């Protein structure tokens, strides 16, 4: 059976690149329009992230997968630095750092999907990704560090830490 | 990947273990992982097992190995890349591959069989998935012709016997205790004769 | 234009040698039918150059093709599920052919080749000889893939960081409590463990589950009794290095996993006794590589912890407290100023004022205040010596006999 997609797009969602500019629900500051729903294309991601990393054939149907898509490889780069912490304070000053770099984008090297990616054309549009994926890199880190330490002691869950073996398809940020 | 401290020379003893008794089918994957976060300590089970060196015992959380062992039967990506359909679809195309008369009675008995189908929910998961698959294509039928009829609906049935472990052999009891057995069978004699070629055919060829 | 890379693919090819004798042989060959036929210097000159300062484009070298085909079989079978766990062909002999051509090629080969096919894909071949040891239950391949891992080690330090984040470390802390009747097997399991701890870098939190303190208990276990099967006693002075490596990224001594091994023993005394002739001459034994940036002295480091717990303290016979402040005293004084160890015997006697009586018996205390009354009076003015300066300063304030005249 095909693995697990993004129901939210719709054609009133903007564009950028061939990705979907889709609403996110943050603190963080990004040209991501403010969400209302209790349920966005991060906590999407973070539902449907523990069985599609398992799968090994993935159909772009749209271009909010490739946002989904984005997401998914990047969870599977704070749980290698959130295994290494002993608190969930040390993890949230983990996942600002991790934000804050600068990974690759659509149209230069690093990106594994340059191929079934749009890089931006016009420079205005590579300063709106940059920082509405900066917005996910911050968000999905503060929303994981909710789930992955355990309260009875503070410290990370081997049911989150069993997936740091497993990639997307064998995809990285890195 | 999680649970270190299982010798490598007692995975194996420790992997059929945790099948034969913990595991199960599951109706949705992504809904059992969260039934599994949010409430763990109902469905995350404990085998204590015992080394053969030191002869000192392990124990061991089992948890999402529970369903995603078995759920290769309808995501067979997860083990084998060169395969992707489900089981309750290989049904389907080897139902509708056959003659148009003998696809309702085929339906209706499928019998599931060897050891690999004493899984928890097996038949109940498969007769689902194909009903939604049986009952969509007269649907769509119905509405090519004009709405007319509504075609009678396919009776699926999976049942699961009660000798698994030796149905093969017990079709094989029943047959040679027969005297239509000491006919078909290859002989010495013809064996002398044709040669080793006699045995070369199967009923899944012709010619 | 390019012979003297050209030239060395031949000889390594031809004879087997070294990356270094191959240099050596060409160097020496060549050098010689210089001096001897003075007609043909000028060839010879441009010829030594080239060794002395790259390959043909389409030219790859042997060692690069080798490690292609060997990489891609040990993980062909480690993909094959059938062989690994139902085996049906014989495979021994094929893989300790192909681990031993490993090992001589990581070991004499050039470290660019050998470092950049490990680290090609993001070390996809060194994770999978982790698993491949994880997999292989046969300790005449698990022998000589940690032959080939401290080997590895030695190239880079990007892959010490990709092995200690890996599930190894705990295979090994796991096979070594289990499988103690191999001695060969538990004395390289303990090297390569303090080979990829020795750089300090963190590690998962569900690594102490087996490199905890039930770990240390049973390093500590050996050093002072031993085992039978030692003879020859290298196992202890293994373990010790080993628990100093353990200790480099282990902070807040209040929270240690091994001082609560210490604390809970009933009697050490011979690793007690084996941290002071190290000390005595300042040698890092966990310091195999020259990689950098270099981490803190692992010996220092365990005693500043030793003593950052009064439980932890009493471990030291009297004897041999006294002997450590005769050694961290005569430190203090002969090193020189500006160096980056005098503050960690300062640190780690101002650990042990606290911890210890060390105000009721007062050895070596004359000795010690005419130092630190010199270090105050010290007129350098290097960021370090503003530290040394800072803790003194800090001791004295604390315990004010320690500022007193030498009286």
């Amino acid at each position: 059976m095909p693995a697990y997609h993004s129901s939210l797009m719709d054609p009133d969602t903007k564009l950028i690149g061939n990705m979907a500019l889709l609403p996110i629900r943050s603190q963080f500051k990004g040209p991501a329009p403010r969400e209302t729903k209790d349920t966005d294309i991060v906590d999407e991601a973070i539902y449907y992230f523990k069985a599609n990393v398992f799968f090994k054939n993935y159909e772009i149907k749209n271009e909010a997968d490739r946002t989904l898509i984005y997401i998914t490889l990047y969870i599977s780069e704070c749980l290698k630095k959130l295994q290494k912490c002993n608190s969930k304070s040390q993890g949230e000053k983990e996942m600002y750092t991790l934000g804050i770099t600068n990974f690759p984008i659509p149209g230069e090297p690093g990106f594994p999907l340059n191929a079934i990616y749009a890089k931006p054309a016009n420079k205005q549009e590579d300063e709106v990704m940059r920082a509405y994926l900066q917005q996910l890199r911050q968000e999905t880190g503060l929303r994981l560090c909710e789930k992955v330490f355990d309260p009875q002691n503070d410290k990370p869950s081997k049911w989150w830490t069993c997936f740091v073996k497993r990639q997307f398809m064998n995809k990285s940020l890195s | 990947d999680r649970e270190v401290g299982i010798p490598p020379e007692q995975s194996l003893e420790t992997a059929k273990a945790v099948k034969e008794r913990y595991s199960y089918v599951c109706p949705d994957l992504v809904k059992e992982f969260n039934k599994y976060d949010t409430d763990g300590s109902k469905w995350i089970k404990q085998y204590t097992g015992i080394n053969a060196i030191s002869k000192k015992e392990f124990s061991i959380d089992v948890g999402y190995e529970r369903f995603l062992g078995p759920e290769i039967f309808f995501h067979p990506e997860f083990a084998n890349p060169d395969f992707t359909q489900p089981i309750s679809e290989v049904v389907d195309e080897v139902i509708q591959n056959c003659p148009i008369d003998v696809r309702r009675p085929l339906y209706k008995n499928i019998v599931l069989s060897g050891g690999s189908t004493m899984f928890r929910d097996f038949g109940r998961r498969l007769q689902r998935d194909l009903k939604r698959t049986v009952d969509a294509r007269l649907k769509l039928s119905e509405e090519l012709s004009g709405g007319r009829l509504k075609p009678k609906p396919i009776d699926v049935q999976v049942i699961t016997h009660h000798m698994q472990r030796y149905a093969v052999w017990f079709g094989g009891s029943m047959l040679a205790s027969t005297p239509e057995f000491y006919q078909v069978c290859h002989t010495k004699k013809d064996y002398e004769e044709i040669g080793p070629s006699i045995c070369r055919h199967n009923p899944v060829f012709g010619v | 234009r390019t012979i003297g890379a050209e030239l060395m693919e031949l000889v390594r090819r031809n004879t087997g040698l070294s990356h270094e004798l191959c240099r050596v042989a060409i160097g020496i060959i060549v050098g010689h039918i210089q001096a001897s036929v003075p007609a043909s210097s000028p060839v010879m000159e441009q010829v030594l150059l080239s060794l002395v300062e790259a390959l043909p484009s389409g030219q790859v070298c042997h060692d690069q093709q080798r490690l292609e085909v060997i990489f891609a079989d040990l993980a062909r079978r480690k993909d094959d599920a059938q062989q690994r766990s139902w085996a049906l062909y014989e495979d021994e002999g094929v893989i300790r052919c192909y681990l031993e051509e490993l090992l001589h090629i990581l070991t004499d080969a050039d470290p660019e080749v050998c470092k950049k096919m490990c680290k090609r894909n993001e070390f996809e071949s060194v994770l999978a000889l982790v698993a491949y040891y994880q997999m292989e239950h046969r300790a005449s391949l698990r022998l000589l893939l940690l032959k080939c891992f401290g080997a590895m080690c030695s190239l880079d330090a990007a892959i010490i960081s990709t092995l200690v984040s890996s599930v190894l470390p705990v295979e090994l802390a796991r096979d070594m409590q289990t499988d103690t009747q191999d001695h060969q097997k538990l004395c390289y399991s303990a090297l390569i463990l303090a080979m990829v701890f020795s750089m300090g870098e963190a590690v998962p939190y569900a690594h102490y589950e087996h490199l905890g303190t039930p770990f240390a208990q049973f390093l500590l276990n050996i050093v002072e009794d031993g085992l039978p099967l030692d003879t020859t006693e290298q196992l202890p002075d293994l373990c010790v290095n080993l628990l100093l490596a353990l200790n480099l990224h282990l902070p807040a001594a209040d929270q240690n996993v091994i001082m609560a091994a210490l604390s809970k023993h009933a009697n050490v005394k011979i690793f007690s006794e084996k941290l002071l002739l190290l000390l005595n001459r300042g040698d890092d034994p966990v310091r195999i590589f020259k990689h950098e940036p270099q981490p803190p002295h692992s010996v220092l480091k365990f005693l500043q912890d030793v003593f950052g717990s009064p439980a932890t303290a009493a471990i030291f016979y009297h004897t041999d407290m006294m002997a450590l402040i005769d050694i961290t005293v005569r430190h203090i004084a002969d090193l020189s100023p500006g160096d980056k160890l005098r503050m960690e015997y300062l640190s780690l006697m101002h650990a042990i004022v606290r911890t210890t009586p060390y105000l009721q018996h007062r050895h070596r205390l004359p000795d010690l205040q005419a130092i630190l009354r010199r270090i105050l009076n010290e007129e350098e003015t290097s960021p370090q010596c503003q530290m040394d300066r800072m803790i003194v300063r800090e001791m004295c304030k604390e315990f004010l006999v320690l500022g007193e005249a030498p009286s």
